[PDB]
RNA sequence: UGUCCUACGCCGGCAGGCGCGGGUAACCCGUUGAACCCCAUUCGUGAUGGGGAUCGGGGAUUGCAAUUAUUCCCC
């Protein structure tokens, strides 16, 4: 049963993260996520109407691979063209509140532990819970 | 017990450490499966397909790659794989085996173990 | 998907005819004063599916969507999404709607030339402003 | 048709 | 036994005209899992035509701008190709674009000769590697023409200009222009 | 002219759908879409649903292309 | 009149920072920062220039080269004249133009009328 | 590249503000967490959701001063 988070399809492993956390039931979910856009240079509202697990998903495995990593760097990684008009693109980070509030509800579900180093790192239990999912993707898609 | 190689393409530079192991292929701790240029699977494959799990029954070896882009970084994986494989049966494995594995190879193309002398120029 | 038989091919909304072949938030985007990110913020709180097409809408959900247009503010859509903040007169949040931007376009214009700013005056000649 | 005020230079404004 | 895209196998391809034989390089040696090889080919002159022919229609298929250096999007657009092809006919693919390439190929065509002012053109033949390049990159022209303003993907207009090329009817562009410049060429002489 | 589509199925088009579509040997979108005229979103619609029941071999599914196969 | 739904005569009684959420951005970081001496001393000349007024009678028109002025609600009555570069255009001062500036009541430059073109 | 480059946290729809540290530099920015590209969703051949000019409103910085839009953000 020794299984890493690595070892996993990491799109799957997104997703199926994200339904955990949404029949987890409990995560603090702001009430403006339907009417935000989540970075500057992206255009529309996104599709998907559960985007802020799947979000919050994908950040703690970021936290999982890399840690000590502040909103700064969460923005950063998030960033992409911005389609300046008729100017040339260029590279634009994400938006920031949004971040730094998937951050602090993942925190208050005691899965990402603020840092003596500066930054956030993952809670062990989280990790347990990622082994957890991670072990489940590993089974549906061995088996399967 | 154990080889340490280097393989080069443009900028992208992996390093491969091969050892005595269980038939395990691993890269960054993923999977070779489990990168995620897919289309460009079976290039990465190519040492694997070409000669089969049989030779690779007792061989562990790891990848780290730095720098370059995506396909640079495959084709130094594919070379570090191979040049490991190489170095390993050079060091502990008879020098028929390597003439035999290095015949297939080349013959098969030539980039697997030579690496291309032509980078970025100024 | 089936056949719906009580499909709208043209809906006649605020003075305009809308494509009703079209899906749910370009249909509603096709009128003036509402693009997309409007349309598909009031249909995300009107609580309709994003799935569907214009015409096979029941006639509840298309004057609840009407009524959630008309008034923005009071039914939680934010005062800093809407088309005309703070109004020269009145000074009020008001999204404004087709006839609504022409009109008050207009009373812009005609109080800019009554101020004889370089603007309006701009705009008369007919010239480049920004 | 000149306001009372305005100059030339901006009587050709107008 | 290497396969093309891992299933799609190379001993069942015949070449029909032996003039081209020597340069449609796919048959034993020359058969690889991927189009992609990224090989110093054009380094030296006729290295080309020891080059997978594969590769060469990947090659020839990023032409237009926009698509100037995408390679990964062309060899995922060869391998739907070869499966709209293979679901169409039920040959091996492979076949289908050697036939394509042999019955694209201009074998005569007009030249100038004199000076500048001469206006009248000599026919003169086509060598087979230029007859191969030709045939290429007329074919990837049609899929281009054929896909530039409708529904169908350009996998599936490229699939059809191979089947129709392959077949020698008068619906390729490459056919048509083949027979062209074949009637241009025996019109001059 | 002008290219008019179905954003909807009518009843000789589902007709033709049920029973002229699963004998194509190969199904793709734009070949659905050009036959019988009709938008691309419904003739994703009509495949995704042709596949739920079962009538229509799956070949390979991407985000540009799938491929569909007459079953037997 | 009324101004953001403000009519004129609260617009006058209010204190100086109501009127620091009632402008647009420019204005509001523009009478934040502080305004200059010359600003100052303009209007004591045009407070002094309406009060020594008739009351039948307009003020008397008070020259200026400042092209930076906010029209705050104080000078609405008064009979200004404003330089743009070569020529002072005069004009009253109407209430429902109080959010601008000066310097655009008095064009800098002509409209342009294009002749024949010569040789080029 | 840098004594203006910024790490971290908070307030923020977003431009941005607030409290704090490092770096006169293979140390801190920075494993420079880049974009194309890849994989899934929607669109479906029409001035279209392509293309973004030109305009109408608000907000915030830079600067003694942005009215003749400095710049950036949001409908």
């Amino acid at each position: 049963p020794g299984v890493t988070v690595k070892d996993v399809n990491q799109q799957e492993f997104v997703r199926a993260l994200a339904a955990f956390l949404k029949k987890s039931g409990k995560l603090k979910v702001p009430e403006w996520v339907d009417t935000v856009k989540l970075a500057k240079h992206k255009e529309l509202a996104p599709y998907d109407e559960n985007w802020f697990y799947t979000r919050a998903a994908s950040t703690a495995r970021h936290l999982y691979l890399r840690g000590g990593a502040g909103v700064g760097s969460m923005t950063k990684i998030y960033g992409g063209r911005q389609r300046n008009g008729v100017m040339p693109s260029h590279f634009s980070r994400g938006s920031k509140s949004v971040a730094r509030r998937v951050l602090q509800a993942l925190e208050g579900l005691k899965m990402v532990e603020k840092d003596q180093d500066g930054g956030r790192k993952l809670t062990p239990q989280g990790q347990r819970d990622l082994d957890r999912i991670a072990g489940q993707v590993a089974a549906a898609n061995k088996k399967h | 017990q154990s080889v340490q190689v280097f393989g080069r393409k443009k900028t992208a530079t992996a390093v491969a450490h091969c050892k005595r192991g269980n038939g395990l292929i691993k890269v960054n701790g993923r999977p070779l499966e489990m990168i995620e240029p897919r289309t460009l699977q079976y290039k990465l494959l190519e040492p694997v397909l070409l000669l089969g799990k049989e030779r690779f029954a007792g061989v562990d070896i790891r990848v780290r790659v730095k720098g370059g882009g995506h396909v640079a970084q495959i084709y130094a994986i594919r070379q570090s794989i191979s040049k490991a494989l190489v170095a390993y049966y050079q060091k502990y494995v008879d020098e028929a085996s390597k003439k035999e594995i290095k015949d297939i190879l080349i013959q098969y193309d030539r980039t697997l173990l030579v690496a291309d002398p032509r980078r970025c120029e100024s | 998907l089936v056949i719906p038989e009580k499909f709208q091919h043209i809906l006649r909304v605020l003075n305009t005819n809308i494509d009703g072949r079209r899906k749910i938030a370009f249909a509603i985007t096709a009128i003036k004063g509402v693009g997309r990110r409007y349309a598909h913020v009031v249909l995300r709180k009107a609580d309709i599916d994003l799935t569907k097409r214009a015409g096979e809408l029941t006639e509840d959900e298309v004057e609840r969507v009407i009524t959630i247009m008309q008034n923005p503010r009071q039914y939680k859509i934010p005062d800093w999404f809407l088309n005309r903040q703070k109004d020269v007169k009145d000074g009020k949040y008001s999204q404004v709607l087709a006839n609504g931007l022409d009109n008050k376009l207009r009373e812009d214009l005609e109080r800019l030339k009554k101020i004889r700013a370089h603007r309006g005056l701009r705009h008369f000649w007919g010239l480049r402003v920004r | 048709k000149v306001p009372k005020g305005t100059s030339s230079y901006q009587a050709e404004w107008i | 036994d290497i396969k093309l895209f891992g299933k799609w196998s190379t001993d069942d391809v015949q070449i029909n005209d032996i003039s081209l034989q020597d340069y449609i390089a796919v048959k034993e040696k020359y058969a690889k899992y991927l189009p992609h090889s990224a090989g110093r080919y054009a380094a030296k002159r006729f290295r080309k035509a020891q080059c997978p022919i594969v590769e060469r229609l990947t090659n020839s298929m990023m032409m237009h701008g926009r698509n100037n250096g995408k390679k990964l999007m062309t060899v995922r657009i060869v391998k739907h190709a070869f499966e709209i092809i293979h679901l169409l006919t039920g040959e091996n693919p492979l076949q289908v674009l050697v036939n394509a390439i042999i019955n694209s190929g201009p074998r005569e065509d007009s030249t100038r000769i004199g000076r500048a002012g001469t206006v009248r053109r000599q026919a003169v033949d086509v060598s087979p590697l230029r007859r191969v390049n030709q045939a290429i990159w007329l074919l990837c022209t049609g899929a281009r023409e054929a896909a530039f303003r409708n529904i169908k993907t350009i996998a599936e207009c490229l699939a059809d200009e191979l089947i129709n090329a392959a077949k020698g009817s008068s619906n390729s562009y490459a056919i048509k222009k083949k027979d062209e410049l074949e009637r241009v060429a025996k019109s001059n002489r | 002219d002008k290219l008019n589509n179905l954003v909807l199925f009518d009843k000789a088009t589902y007709d033709k759908l049920c029973k002229e579509v699963p004998n194509y040997k190969l199904i793709t979108p734009a070949v659905v879409s050009e036959r019988l005229k009709i938008r691309g979103s419904l003739a994703r619609a009509a495949l995704q649903e042709l596949l739920s029941k079962g009538l229509i071999k799956l070949v390979s599914k991407h985000r540009a292309q799938v491929i569909y196969t007459r079953n037997t | 009149f009324t101004y953001r739904g403000v009519d004129l005569d609260q617009l006058l009684d209010m204190s100086y920072e109501q009127l620091m959420q009632l402008y647009s951005a420019r204005q509001r970081r523009r009478l934040n920062r502080g305004l200059r001496r010359k600003q100052h001393s303009l209007l004591k000349r045009l407070r002094k220039a309406k009060k020594e007024a008739p009351p039948m009678e307009k003020p008397e028109v008070v020259k200026t080269h400042l092209r930076d002025m906010i029209i705050l609600p104080e000078m609405v009555g008064s009979m200004v004249g404003v330089y743009n570069g070569k020529t002072f255009n005069q004009v009253e001062i109407k209430p429902e133009m109080i959010g601008h500036y000066l310097g655009e009541f008095s064009i800098t430059y002509k409209p342009v009328k294009h002749g024949r073109p010569g040789i080029g």
